[PDB]
């Protein structure tokens, strides 16, 4: 709350560009027992990996996209909301009121469009960047429905401050100590809210006074609505005027203040915003039972804060288009009138992109970088299977060509491998629809591919492709310093062995003729969890199998026996994928300044 | 008795965690293979 409250001066300051209103949304925190990953390590613990969030919007057939916005936040265990609720008393910690086993939270900034042509629908994604491990990295994707639901609770949080009151004010009173001025003028204070309340009622009433969430998060979404307002004072007016029929014919915190002032000595951000009504806007799921709690400032003109009148409601673009559906009683606009057309792109301007059949793409998916890039690896692997299968049949000479380190007494089992090359290249293209898909579909190889990708078409306007922190480091130039090896087991069967590939360095001697290769080693002083499978020796019982890549797309062959082959995938990709399948790559991957 | 029956028993395969009392990462990572048969028939004898 610390944080986001100091970086807030940042939106406080702007003046311009009003289509990024930024806004305190709080993401409950119930969620992560499913992510199966250390808590300890997403607050403070081991500083130097600098974990960020991003916040990124996705288009459907328009182009374009937002830049990012650099954001933070961090959690807070151990009942967060005793801490957040209850003002800061660490000096004088005590047994203060009452909860039950509370969680965390969280603070996520979401930028929200506001203008005279407000307009309100369900086409847009908002996607979230996690610096975190890709392999199910358990996130989550909604609509701009659940974002703008257009509610508020007022009336249900006047109860909540009044529970809190009279707890405080039963411990304050609890306590024998002061002088008689505090209980008099609170005395004074009770006694002035209402005559036979609390001289014929109660002055407190603690009842069953316990601190739970049953009528807060279930009712009064909608209730301050204009309609509900006029409502009301109709009802009212009503009641007033049956009143006056019935009796014609029958047949002030200041003290409080300064008091809290000086006992509590010491000041909160969640204390100054309870003199004032508040406004909750949950949006819960059936993913996890847990409301999507959303507090906005109410001194300020901000969405759903009401300080000069009626805030902002997200009217006007709904009638008109309910209205153009049943005019011809279609659903569909596009087998619409063309007056009905007319009247929709002239209401709406951001519809007439749609019209004219613009950046074709296959019905709307927004979520469709998943199963491209499933596609674009397949298609990848396959052609390499391809690449490496056509150079075996058409491989020349025999057994081992150069000298290889290989023992005397170990050699016996080498020629083994080599001499079942069939039967493993058949073992490879038989695991393609056995393995399963969910190892290989966030690792290095697709992301080094996108980077190669990054060269050609460099937007249709242009862009130096800088990008600022957490990018693509080690594919910025080339792909020859850092290599990329999968260690795979010889015989009739071929699984997954290793879990990261490690670099492995490799240089040639002889400058020409037959060419010599001898891995080296590079001294890192950076980490020490390391592999010994690479620093592993040719013998003890063989070794395994590399084939390099370049950033040319050229694979060379590093397989032990003499056998090496050099072939190009590079002009097989495009002639097999046309340049119409990178049009949300492009459009999601892609930074200028 | 033989109006109403069952028809088979099901096996279902669970799983178990640590305690979340060690704040290591490395305590998230490991699991223990291992569970019971679900609606299982053992008998504490044997035939000759």
């Amino acid at each position: 709350m610390e944080a986001h409250l100091a970086n807030e001066t940042k939106h406080a300051l702007w003046h311009n560009d009003h289509t990024k209103g930024l806004l305190h949304v709080v993401i409950p925190n119930a969620g992560l027992i499913a992510a199966g990953i250390d808590p300890a390590l997403l607050i403070l613990k081991k500083p130097g990996q600098r974990f960020k969030v991003e916040v990124q919007t996705r288009y459907h057939a328009t182009g374009q996209c937002e830049p990012w916005c650099q954001v933070f936040a961090a959690y807070i265990p151990d009942n967060a909301l005793t801490n957040l609720l209850i003002p800061k008393t660490e000096p004088f910690v005590s047994h203060v009121f009452s909860a039950t086993h509370n969680s965390g939270g969280l603070i996520l900034s979401l930028p929200v469009y506001l203008s005279p042509g407000l307009f309100f629908d369900a086409f847009n994604v908002v996607a979230i960047r996690i610096n975190t491990g890709n392999r199910k990295h358990r996130d989550i994707c909604i609509m701009y429905a659940e974002l703008i639901p257009n509610g508020t609770r007022y009336f249900a949080d006047g109860q909540r401050v009044l529970l809190l009151c009279k707890q405080l004010i039963a411990y304050i009173r609890c306590t024998p100590r002061l002088a008689s001025s505090i209980k008099i003028y609170a005395e004074h204070m009770v006694a002035a809210m209402g005559e036979s309340h609390t001289s014929n009622g109660d002055n407190i009433g603690p009842v069953s006074s316990i601190i739970d969430l049953d009528r807060q998060l279930t009712s009064g979404g909608i209730d301050d609505s204009p309609a509900e307002t006029r409502i009301q004072e109709n009802n009212r007016d009503v009641l007033e005027l049956i009143k006056r029929a019935v009796n014609i014919v029958n047949s002030l915190m200041e003290w409080f203040d300064i008091c809290y002032a000086q006992l509590v000595s010491g000041d909160t951000p969640a204390d100054f915003w309870k003199r004032r009504p508040l406004s909750i806007v949950p949006r819960h799921y059936a993913e996890s039972p847990s409301p999507l709690i959303v507090v906005s400032y109410n001194g300020s003109s901000a969405w759903g804060g009401r300080i000069t009148g009626s805030p902002i409601l997200y009217h006007s673009a709904q009638a008109i288009i309910d209205a153009a559906c049943i005019n011809a009683r279609v659903d569909n606009p596009q087998s619409l009138h063309v007056t009905a057309r007319q009247e929709l792109v002239a209401r709406l301007p951001f519809l007439a992109n749609v019209l004219n059949n613009q950046t074709p793409l296959p019905a709307f998916k927004p979520g469709a970088e998943m199963f491209l890039n499933q596609v674009f690896k397949q298609a990848c692997v396959t052609s390499l299977t391809q690449g490496l299968i056509t150079e075996l049949q058409t491989n020349p000479t025999l057994q081992q060509l150069m000298e290889y380190d290989i023992a005397d007494s170990s050699q016996t089992v080498i020629d083994e491998i080599v001499a079942r090359t069939p039967d493993l290249i058949q073992t490879i293209v038989s695991v393609l629809t056995e393995m399963s898909m969910d190892a290989f579909y966030n690792s290095s190889l697709m992301y080094a591919v996108l980077a190669y990708l990054s060269s050609v078409y460099t937007r249709p306007q242009g862009g130096g492709y800088i990008p600022y922190l957490h990018a693509s480091f080690p594919c910025w130039l080339g792909n020859r310093s850092i290599y990329l090896f999968d260690y795979y087991n010889s015989g009739g069967e071929i699984l997954k062995l290793s879990k990261v590939p490690v670099p492995v360095a490799l240089e040639k001697v002889g400058i020409g003729n037959s060419t010599q290769l001898r891995g080296k080693f590079i001294r890192s002083a950076d980490i020490v969890d390391i592999g010994i499978c690479s620093k592993y020796l040719p013998g003890q019982c063989y070794a395994y199998i590399c084939l390099g890549f370049n950033q040319q797309l050229q694979s060379i062959l590093v397989l032990p026996g003499g056998f090496a082959a050099c072939f190009c995938i590079t002009d097989t990709l495009q002639a097999a994928l046309p340049a119409s399948l990178i049009g949300p790559i492009l459009d999601r991957f892609c930074f200028s300044i | 008795l033989m109006g109403d029956m069952a028809e088979r028993t099901t096996a279902i395969l669970v799983s178990s965690a640590p305690d979340a009392g060690a704040a290591t990462a490395t305590t998230r990572n490991m699991r223990i293979y291992d569970g019971a048969l679900y609606h299982g028939l053992i008998m504490m004898a044997y035939q000759a």
